[PDB]
């Protein structure tokens, strides 16, 4: 995925976070301890004129 | 002046805040609206019929049946006998 | 002497983030 500067507030205690069905949307890094918000990079279908 | 409580496994619906915090919580198996909720997984309900769960009756013990009589079975003349070869 | 626990009681059962998701 992408990695970009999250802006949602973790509690001391969490690690990372989700919002439906597993889907990682946030994580923190081990060594600077930041907080940082994944999502994947564009995808889509492709179609001939 | 202390309160001691004892905890159960049970099943809880969570309802977590836009900051992150746990706002509201709904126990599962307390009452048939709490049921309810959960089924429907949402706090609130409208009005309507729903169906939650099953019902089953559970059985209660066991029988076993055999023919009426049983056959006998020399045992009581091969053991219990007169005399016995060499 | 007894008393109700109201509502008390209620934990974080995991360190995951989340919100304004309906868990259960
Ligand atoms: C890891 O070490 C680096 C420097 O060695 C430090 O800047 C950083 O804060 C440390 N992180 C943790 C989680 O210990
Ligand atoms: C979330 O936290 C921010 C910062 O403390 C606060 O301004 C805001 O009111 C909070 N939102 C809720 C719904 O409590």
């Amino acid at each position: 995925g992408v990695l970009t500067e999250s802006n949602k507030k973790f509690l001391p205690f969490q690690q990372f976070g989700r919002d439906i069905a597993d889907t990682t949307d946030a994580v923190r890094d081990p060594q600077t301890l930041e907080i940082l918000d994944i999502t994947p990079c564009s995808f889509g279908g492709v179609s001939v004129i | 002046a202390y309160y001691v409580g004892y905890l159960q496994p049970r099943t809880f619906l969570l309802k977590y805040n836009e900051n992150g915090t746990i706002t509201d919580a709904v126990d599962c198996a307390l009452d048939p609206l709490s049921e309810t909720k959960c089924t429907l997984k949402s706090f609130t309900v409208e009005k309507g019929i729903y169906q939650t769960s099953n019902f089953r009756v559970q059985p209660t013990e066991s029988i076993v049946r055999f023919p009426n009589i049983t056959n006998l079975c020399p045992f009581g003349e091969v053991f219990n006998a007169t005399r016995f070869a060499s | 002497a007894y008393t109700n626990s109201f509502t008390r009681g209620v934990y974080y059962p995991d360190k995951v983030f989340r919100s304004s998701v309906l868990h259960s």
